[PDB]
């Protein structure tokens, strides 16, 4: 509570910090979302379409 | 319907003056026009459209087909199936994909190791087993009657 | 606590893993122990339907909680001093079990003592 | 048999008989009686089978595709009576003949003793869905999948013809219950092996096993609503059911030769899910899980497991439901968009909210929910498969969770999503297809009520 | 209940009140059609940042390019009026 | 239960929801203190963890040397 | 007041 | 109708919008939408919120609420 | 090992009030943060056990 | 109850006394007393109205038995007259073995419902029994395929025989 | 410090370096593009919002879509080497695997009911 | 840039045939032409009790007495606890007691 | 929405669309409203200082510069407007805007039900045939017979008629139909 509230306190300070890749990580949700709700439908439908029902 | 082979998908074209044919039988420009190559795959004449999902389309834009994205008469993607919003998106990110992939993998090897150094250094209390009376439950967990087991005999300290 | 960095760091010939507890025979520096007793039966634990795992020595403190809890079901704030009762019993178990452990450690140092003397 | 077989058969002079405006009406009602009358197969109190004359008999097996059949013809009917009003009322009752021919040879294939005179009746139920096909199919090429069709179920047929009068030469009779008692051993040379392969590769074909089912998608696309009823409600049920009765004199050797069609069947209701996750086509789409279907009951059957018996059986009747039932939501959005094209309407659940809950429980039907007898046969598959081996729950697995996808997907792109506008010519809803929906779905929730009556020979 | 239907002169006198607490636009010779650079001397910049508080004020965004077309109030009020559906 | 919307300003505080609101943290907060009154057994338990250091050989049965 | 007229399919059949 | 406040009342004085204002001039720019902003800082808006202000709600009554069970439970023991 | 003094300097003439003690970013605060809440529960546990020993068991 | 106990044991139950040392009363009892009143009376009314309906017209029906025909071991091959009475008594006898097996399995979970947390030390008898009659099952039934019969039954039955014969040589 | 596209992460229309080297050739050719656009959406327009219009606006791009997607490929194929290798590999490959990872297991299978070191629990009904 | 005029010009007659459009959508105040109360506990929370609570009890009390009980494994429990000091109901006799409990620290 | 895009953006309204995309991304970075103003002035700021450029090709490379800076430091997670295209309450709607060429099929009780509704709807119907004659003539005359075409309508030239395709823009359905 004590070092959250401290944060929020310092984002409440007037200043713009650079964002980081521990954030970035945090608030892309891990990139598992993106990468793998990409990676794995496109793999599954490409193989589907461009080998099962055409080839 | 009125629909007729002239317009309808044909055969690779080889002659510029077929190229130009195919390109206003999709109602592409001549240039902006390419076909899939002659690799025998059965593509065809269809044109080659960029690789994007329908996610870049303008979202504020009145299109034809609202939830398609595309208006009408344009060429669709050969992949349109799957590149329609309700499925895969190539839509830039924040953040570039092998970032995203080196981290991901990153992290998940990461945790995978520190679990197998906790694995190798379990933390526990200094006691020291669970002490339990008659020969450790002996006839309570389903041991035989008839045989007597060895005797597990626990003391005071 | 500090064992885990005692185990860990320093030495582990002396600092003792759980599981080959105990590791020396029991007349080792107890001239005549006695064997533990418990005051609950086998009859009566299968007649109260105790668990497995709550079949320890302190049954009997458990017998008492449940009979309490059985008779004054309503009002659930009034078994109060049995509960006490039978954490208590669970508090001697336990320091019983670090006696159990501490006594093998100090073990492992003699026959470590007794090694280096050799 | 006969007290069946017979009012089927007189109601072709009624077809033939009635008047321009009545012809409809007199054949669903006596079709629906014709459907109550079979009803009464089901009086099985015990294991003596029906067996009412010396070339008819009733049977756990043959009875629910017997009461299958003739409650799919009034629904045959209802489904076909509204593209045949802009036509020739001769060209009407030769349709409404059709049906019924197709009805009474099926009630006989099923209720066959012989296994010439199954056949027999085999080809006789080839005929007239080629000629449906081919005279009542709507675009260019239903005359060539026609063409794939006969063809294919011909080659299947020819071999299971010759194996049919060795084994009669061979045994002297050729009855049903004869072999049965008296089953000889086969001593697994490669002449039985080709004997075994002679009577299998029909009902193969005509599952249809994968890589030669090549002819069931065009089929179904190119077919009428009627059509696709009786290829993937009956037809794939016939061959299973040819399959579990030519099975029983082909012991030992069925255990090692069964060995490909088990993969055959897993890798290809696995591709064919694949296909029809990316299938742009309603009708094929359908088609492809029909297949993806009956790869699972070519499995249950080839490891020759009781369970996989009782699976097989509830498959069959399930999916020859639900498959009719499929049909007939695409026919009826065929007949809305005069299009078969899955993503030109999208937003049906607006202008149709009874159809889209129809269009809801058919697919929860077709991707196995509980408790339903589509999920009992799937999952009595499944335990049979794996006691036959640990491995094949990965196929399974694969299996369902692309069969799901498949039909979720249906449902979001058909009825789900922003409504295509520019759709003016969306009747309501019929009365007549309302109807027909009702009489798909009722069915299957009482065999879910009592899946007693779908057992099967074994249990 | 909640959320009360938007009216033609509330929507006026909301853009008005945002064009008058603007510090650029005195609020005299303010009028609802007076033009941003013809008779109120702004820039591009500064009709980006009036469409961004019109924005934030009523709660929804207008795209860019029509953003970009609107160039003083009253097409703002009408523009507002037409994506609520606001008649009277 | 029917408010008038205002434009920038503090809107108007009903009676019903302030008192309820206070009733209820009041509540949360009267609750806490009193079971940290009668049973604060979340600090330390009531138990009193032992030294094990201070342990002598003699109750631990060691052999002396 | 000011009932606004709801735009809905027919669901009579 | 919906009356609207005088706009002229959204002064800016006693503000984090001021201590903003007096940056920028140090700087040498000029904020115009100080005034449009301002109401968020004035009013009944004007208080600086605090987590023993949020938390500790509502906490003296609960004491009150307190010391008078445990006056109940001495007066009944 | 370059040179990144001159860049490190104007991270520290910021006229934004942000005092010298701080003026390193977030990392520098939460080092504040730690040492500010351990000197103090440090002095806490002394006080404690100076008054543990004082009036004995 | 049509059920007896020679084929559904079950223990008498031993329920204890009610102590209550609470001076509170028990709501338990208030609401069971009251539900008996409000609901119990009523349907257990109407239960005498219906029954007394049936004892006015009572009927009476028979479990049909079937006499031993001669087992397929004295059946001549090829004679499929008594190769299918034989058949169809080895189909009745699995009927009755797949029920019986049925029975078994009721008796051990209602076993384990009633004991509870010993289940692992009084329902030995239990488990023992379902053991036996499934060993008797597999030894008799298992691995017959889907087109099980008679004849493959009595053939698993000899190949048993034969290889417990030279088991027994040694 | 560069954002890296990907074909599943593309490159942003205004992170492309195409746009800012703009030619005449290119301003025309989009001038084109948007002239096609227009006259695709002016005859949708029309047909549309016609009243007159009982039926659904067919669409050609479905239509030349869903027949090169089921009709034209046969006609379009021809066999090469590549796709040969392609086709015999995902038509048989799988195939044989599970052949051979199903026959090892029922060889242990059967083997070990046959030699007795695999017990049967309770499997009466397989 | 701003509106040009062709598109000015649009939009007002597209916005003035939009608010007809909307008015056109109001309703008349004969819009739509269709075709005891107690209080809550003496009356609304009563005959609830007694319809929706109390005759599907007496249905589900009727099924789980004669249609349950009469067979055989339904409704089976588990034994209740039996602690020392008890009297069986059934049977009669009197659980003995435990032992002395030699430590009786707390 | 109402504009239709031209064939390409030009500079200036690219520098606009970029300077109201990082003042959207600054609000949801700076969260807190005085913060947000300062760096919204600052910004402001960069943009005037860079506005008088006269090479135009430093420009370009100002505003490449400026997008790739953008790129990289654009929130990852920025404030979206609930009816903007990705926000929450985005197309939530859309289920119940149904077109108003049901009303067609509706049954005659459902027309009974609504007598003076669909009396002004006929009438509307009776509009729309005569101006789309009218309007088909119009946009005949207007349409250039070769060159450049965009997707902007004319309007209506004289009194008495409507503009050409204003049937769907003014028959669309409500954003907040229930
Ligand atoms: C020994 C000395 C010579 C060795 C040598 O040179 O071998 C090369 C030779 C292949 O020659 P290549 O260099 O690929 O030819 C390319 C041309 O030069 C240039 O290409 P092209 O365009 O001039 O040729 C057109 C096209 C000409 O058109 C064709 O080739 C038509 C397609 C022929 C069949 C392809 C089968 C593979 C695809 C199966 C798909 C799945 C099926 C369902 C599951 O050629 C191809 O497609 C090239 C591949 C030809 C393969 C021929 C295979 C013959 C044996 C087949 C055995 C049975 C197969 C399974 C049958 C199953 C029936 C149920 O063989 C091998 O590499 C090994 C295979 C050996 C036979 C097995
Ligand atoms: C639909 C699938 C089509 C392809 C596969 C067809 C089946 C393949 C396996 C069976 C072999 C062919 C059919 C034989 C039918 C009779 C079998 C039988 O009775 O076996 C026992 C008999 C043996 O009789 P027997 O068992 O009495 O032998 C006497 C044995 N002693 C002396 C020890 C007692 O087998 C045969 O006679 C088989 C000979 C077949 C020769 C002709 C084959 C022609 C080609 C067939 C396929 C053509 C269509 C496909 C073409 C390609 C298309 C892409
Ligand atoms: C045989 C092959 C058939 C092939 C297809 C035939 C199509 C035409 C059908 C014509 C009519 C024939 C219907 C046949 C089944 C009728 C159902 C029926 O009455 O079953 C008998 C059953 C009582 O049987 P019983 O012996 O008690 O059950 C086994 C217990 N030992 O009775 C009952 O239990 C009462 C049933 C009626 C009461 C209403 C039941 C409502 C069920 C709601 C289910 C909700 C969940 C559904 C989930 C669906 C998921 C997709
Ligand atoms: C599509 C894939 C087809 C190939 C699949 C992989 C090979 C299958 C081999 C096979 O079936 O093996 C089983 C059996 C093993 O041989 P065995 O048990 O010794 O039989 C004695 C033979 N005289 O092998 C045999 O008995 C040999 C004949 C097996 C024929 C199986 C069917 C082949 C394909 C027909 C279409
Ligand atoms: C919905 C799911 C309901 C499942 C329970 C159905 C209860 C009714 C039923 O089917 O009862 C069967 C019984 C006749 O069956 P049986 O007793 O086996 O036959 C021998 C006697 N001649 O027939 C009867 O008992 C007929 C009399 C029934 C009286 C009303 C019973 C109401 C039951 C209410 C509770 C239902 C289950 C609640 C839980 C549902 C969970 C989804
Ligand atoms: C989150 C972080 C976001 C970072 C965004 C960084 C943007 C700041 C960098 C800049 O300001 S560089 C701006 C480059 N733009 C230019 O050079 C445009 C100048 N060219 C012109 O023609 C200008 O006069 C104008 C302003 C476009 C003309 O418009 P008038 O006002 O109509």
């Amino acid at each position: 509570f004590l070092i959250a509230l401290e944060l929020n306190n310092l984002t409440m300070k007037l200043s713009m910090n650079k964002a980081n890749p521990y954030s970035s990580f945090s608030t892309l949700l891990g990139f598992f979302p993106s990468i793998i709700h990409r990676i794995t439908p496109m793999k599954s439908l490409n193989l589907s379409l461009k080998t099962s029902l055409t080839l | 319907f009125h629909m007729t082979k002239d317009m309808l998908p044909g055969s690779y074209p080889r002659t510029p003056e077929e190229r130009a044919a195919a390109a206003k039988k999709y109602n592409m420009r001549v240039e902006d026009y390419e076909p899939y190559p002659d690799d025998g795959m059965g593509y065809g004449d269809y044109p080659m459209l960029p690789n994007r999902s329908q996610h870049e389309r303008d979202p504020w834009y009145q299109w034809d087909h609202s939830e398609l994205r595309m208006n009408w008469g344009e060429p669709i993607h050969w992949d349109l199936d799957m590149y329609i919003r309700n499925r895969v998106d190539t839509s830039p990110t924040p953040v570039s994909w092998d970032v995203m992939c080196k981290h991901l993998f990153g992290f998940v090897a990461f945790m995978v190791f520190m679990f197998w150094v906790g694995h190798v250094f379990p933390s526990y209390q200094p006691v020291g087993p669970k002490q339990y009376p008659y020969n450790n439950l002996y006839l309570e967990r389903g041991g035989d009657p008839t045989k007597e087991p060895e005797p597990v005999v626990h003391y005071d300290i | 606590g500090a064992h885990l960095t005692r185990r860990y760091l320093w030495d582990a010939s002396v600092e003792p893993d759980p599981e080959k507890i105990p590791s020396f025979p029991p007349d080792l520096g107890f001239p005549e122990r006695k064997e533990r007793v418990m005051v609950a039966t086998q009859q009566e634990m299968m007649d109260a339907q105790l668990t497995l795992q709550q079949r320890d020595y302190c049954a009997h403190y458990l017998i008492r909680l449940l009979k309490c809890k059985r008779d004054s079901f309503p009002n659930f704030l009034a078994c109060k001093h049995e509960q006490h009762d039978w954490d208590y019993c669970e508090h001697l178990d336990y320091v019983k079990r670090m006696k159990e452990f501490e006594r093998e450690r100090r073990l492992l140092q003699r026959k470590k003592r007794r090694a280096l003397k050799e | 048999m006969l007290k069946i077989i017979l009012p089927s058969l007189m109601l072709l002079p009624l077809t033939w008989l009635s008047s321009p405006k009545k012809t409809w009406t007199n054949v669903t009602s006596y079709s629906f009686l014709i459907s109550l009358t079979s009803l009464t197969l089901l009086w099985q109190t015990d294991e003596n089978y029906k067996n009412f004359s010396n070339m008819f008999s009733s049977d756990p097996l043959s009875t629910p595709l017997i009461i299958l059949t003739a409650w799919l013809l009034p629904l045959m009917l209802m489904a076909s009576q509204n593209h045949l009003k802009k036509d020739n009322n001769v060209l009407q009752k030769l349709y409404i003949s059709m049906l019924i021919s197709l009805q009474i040879l099926l009630i006989m294939t099923f209720s066959a003793t012989e296994l010439i005179m199954f056949y027999i009746l085999f080809e006789a139920t080839l005929i007239p869905t080629l000629i449906i096909i081919t005279r009542w199919g709507n675009q260019t090429e239903r005359l060539n999948a026609g063409i794939y069709f006969l063809f294919y179920t011909l080659i299947g047929s020819i071999p299971l013809l010759i194996a049919l009068i060795l084994i009669q030469n061979h045994v002297g009779t050729l009855n049903l219950m004869i072999l049965s008692f008296t089953t000889h051993t086969l001593d697994a040379s490669w002449s039985n092996n080709l004997l075994w392969l002679a009577c299998m590769m029909a009902f193969l074909i005509k599952m249809p096993l994968y890589g030669v089912h090549l002819w069931l998608p065009k089929a179904h696309v190119e077919a009428p609503i009627a059509g696709s009823m009786i290829l993937a409600a009956i037809l794939l049920k016939l061959g299973s059911y040819g399959m579990i009765r030519i099975s029983i004199i082909l012991d030992p050797l069925t255990k090692y030769m069964a060995y490909p069609f088990i993969l055959l069947s897993l890798w290809g209701m696995i591709m064919t899910s694949s296909i029809c996750l990316r299938q742009t086509d309603l009708k094929s789409l359908i088609a492809y899980s029909s297949v993806s279907h009956m790869a699972l009951v070519i499995a249950s059957i080839m490891i020759q497991t009781p369970w996989s018996f009782m699976g097989a059986t509830m498959l069959m009747i399930a999916h020859g439901l639900t498959s009719s039932l499929l049909f007939c939501l695409a026919n009826s959005n065929y007949e809305r968009i005069h299009s078969r094209t899955m993503i030109m309407a999208r937003g049906l659940q607006m202008v149709f909210p009874l159809m889209a809950t129809w269009w809801l429980m058919a697919s929860l039907a077709n991707l196995a929910l509980p408790p339903s007898i589509n999920l009992m046969g799937e999952l009595f598959i499944t335990m049979s498969l794996f006691s036959w081996s640990n491995f094949t729950i990965i196929l399974m697995g694969i299996n369902i969770i692309i069969t799901g996808m498949y039909s979720m997907y249906m449902i979001i792109t058909t009825q789900r999503g922003k409504l295509t506008n520019h759709m003016i010519n969306l009747q309501p809803s019929h009365t007549r297809e309302l109807t027909l929906m009702a009489l798909h779905m009722i069915p299957l929730i009482l065999l879910t009520t009592s899946p007693k009556l779908i057992t099967g020979l074994t249990m | 209940s909640d959320a009360p239907p938007l009216t033609l002169d509330g929507i006026k006198d909301r853009v008005l009140y945002v064009l008058k607490l603007y510090d650029k636009i005195d609020p005299e010779k303010l009028s609802v059609n007076s033009h941003f650079m013809k008779d109120l001397g702004l820039d591009s910049l500064d009709q980006v940042e009036i469409i961004m508080a019109m924005e934030d004020e009523f709660g929804f965004e207008i795209p860019d390019i029509d953003a970009e077309k609107l160039m003083c109030p009253q097409e703002i009020v009408d523009y507002i009026a037409d994506k609520k559906d606001v008649y009277e | 239960v029917h408010i008038q919307p205002r434009y920038r300003e503090f809107p108007q505080l009903t009676r019903s929801q302030v008192i309820q609101g206070e009733f209820l943290s009041s509540l949360m907060w009267f609750w806490i203190l009193w079971r940290f009154w009668h049973d604060s057994d979340a600090v330390l338990g009531h138990f009193s963890y032992p030294d094990p250091s201070q342990w002598t050989d003699e109750e631990l049965g060691i052999p002396p040397d | 007041g000011k009932r606004l007229f709801v735009v809905k399919p027919s669901l009579y059949y | 109708k919906m009356e609207l406040p005088d706009y002229r009342q959204w002064k800016i004085e006693g503000t984090p919008l001021e201590t903003v204002q007096k940056k920028l001039a140090a700087r040498g720019l000029r904020d115009p939408w100080a005034r449009n902003e301002a109401w968020r800082y004035m009013g009944g808006f004007a208080g600086n919120i605090t987590f023993p202000s949020v938390i500790l709600k509502g906490f003296k009554w609960g004491f009150a609420a307190f010391v008078v069970a445990l006056g109940a439970e001495y007066f009944l023991d | 090992f370059e040179n990144k003094v001159p860049e490190k300097q104007k991270l520290f003439q910021e006229d934004n009030g942000m005092p010298v003690h701080l003026k390193g970013g977030a990392s520098d605060a939460l080092l504040y943060r730690a040492t500010m809440a351990l000197t103090l529960g440090g002095t806490a546990y002394a006080i404690y056990l100076l008054a543990m020993a004082a009036f004995p068991k | 109850d049509s059920w007896d106990k020679d084929v559904y044991p079950e223990p008498p139950s031993r329920t204890p006394a009610p102590s209550p040392q609470t001076s509170l009363p028990n709501p338990i009892t208030y609401l069971t007393k009251a539900y008996d009143l409000v609901v119990d009376w009523p349907v257990t009314l109407v239960r005498e109205f219906i029954e007394r309906q049936h004892a006015k017209n009572r009927t009476y029906y028979y479990h049909r038995q079937y006499r031993r025909v001669p087992d397929i071991t004295e059946c001549k091959e090829g004679d499929v007259l008594c190769i299918y009475e034989a058949e169809m008594q080895w189909r009745r006898d699995f009927k009755v073995d797949q029920e019986i097996m049925n029975i078994i399995q009721e008796r051990l979970k209602a076993c384990q419902q009633r004991e509870g947390e010993n289940y692992q030390q009084n329902c030995a008898k239990e488990l023992e029994q379902f053991t036996k009659v499934t060993k008797a099952y597999q030894d008799r039934y298992l691995d017959l395929g889907a087109y099980y019969s008679a004849r493959k039954c009595l053939a698993k039955q000899k190949q048993r025989m034969l290889e417990e014969r030279k088991a027994a040589r040694q | 410090s560069k954002y890296k596209p990907a074909p599943l992460a593309t490159l942003p229309s205004t992170l492309d370096p195409a746009e800012y080297d703009v030619s005449p050739e290119t301003r025309r050719a989009q001038v084109e593009r948007l002239s096609i656009r227009a006259r695709l959406k002016r005859e949708y327009l029309l047909q549309y919002n016609d009243p007159k219009r009982v039926s659904h606006i067919e669409d050609p791009a479905l239509i030349r879509w869903t027949y090169a997607r089921s009709a034209n490929i046969y006609p379009n194929f021809r066999p090469t080497p590549k796709n040969s290798l392609l086709g015999a590999v995902a038509g048989f490959g799988p195939l044989i695997f599970w052949y051979y990872v199903f026959k090892t297991d029922r060889d242990r299978k059967e083997r070990l009911i046959q030699e007795g070191k695999l017990d049967r629990k309770f499997n009466i009904s397989y | 840039s701003g509106y040009t005029p062709d598109e000015k010009l649009r939009l007002q007659q597209l916005r003035e045939l939009r608010r007809r459009w909307l008015k056109d959508q109001e309703l008349s105040p004969r819009e739509p032409v269709l075709p005891k109360n107690m209080v809550f506990k003496a009356y609304r929370s009563s005959l609830f009790a007694v319809s929706h609570v109390l005759i599907p009890m007496w249905f589900v009390h009727y099924y789980v007495k004669y249609h349950m009980a009469t067979k055989p494994y339904t409704i089976v429990s588990s034994k209740p606890r039996i602690f020392p000091g008890d009297t069986i109901l059934e049977t009669g006799e009197v659980i003995p007691p435990m032992r002395d409990f030699p430590d009786q620290h707390h | 929405a109402f504009c239709a895009p031209p064939a390409y953006l030009t500079h200036q309204q690219k520098v606009l669309r970029l300077y109201k995309r990082a003042l959207r991304h600054l609000e949801s970075w700076c969260i807190h409203r005085d913060k947000y103003r300062y760096f919204a002035c600052l910004m402001r700021a960069r943009f005037e200082e860079h506005k008088n450029e006269k090479d135009m090709m430093r420009a370009t490379q100002l505003l490449r510069e400026a997008e790739e800076e953008f790129w990289q430091n654009q929130h990852p997670q920025p404030y979206i407007f609930p009816d903007s295209p990705g926000g929450t309450s985005f197309e939530r709607y859309e289920c119940y805007k149904v077109p108003e060429w049901c009303l067609d099929y509706w049954h005659p009780s459902e027309k009974a039900m609504y007598p003076d509704y669909f009396s002004k709807r006929e009438q509307w119907k009776k509009l729309r045939m005569e101006s789309w004659d009218r309007e088909v003539k119009q946009l005949q005359e207007e349409t250039s017979p070769d060159g450049i075409m965009t997707e902007a309508l004319p309007p209506a030239r004289r009194e008495g008629d409507l503009p050409p395709l204003w049937w769907h823009i003014v028959t669309r359905p409500r954003e907040r139909p229930t």
